[PDB]
């Protein structure tokens, strides 16, 4: 990430230390899509109901 | 003996310039160019809109 605003003459830059991550099922996951979607397409099988 | 009278201030040259900012246009100024004689002028503009 790095901050950047309008210099003197024409911009000037401050940044900021880089960062990594990963995401996996350990990652905790708000969802927030709910479910009842017809035809499902997951690692698990391929049901229809 | 000899002398001379004052010269009356007249306007020779004038012209308004805004100093470029970074961050958007500075405030024009008017410069101006005059010859003449006086202890003090005042000076009035009148808008032809």
């Amino acid at each position: 990430v790095s901050s950047i605003a309008w210099g003197p003459n024409r911009q000037d830059i401050t940044e900021s230390a880089p960062a990594t991550f990963i995401l996996n099922e350990d990652t905790p996951l708000d969802n927030s899509f709910v479910n009842e979607t017809g035809i499902d397409v997951n690692y698990a099988f391929i049901k229809g109901s | 003996t000899n002398f001379r009278t004052k010269e009356k201030p007249i306007i020779v040259a004038a012209r308004s310039e805004s100093e470029p900012v970074d961050v958007g246009v500075g405030a024009p100024i008017v410069v101006v160019e005059t010859t003449g004689e006086a202890s003090y002028c005042t000076i009035e503009l009148k808008s032809t809109a």
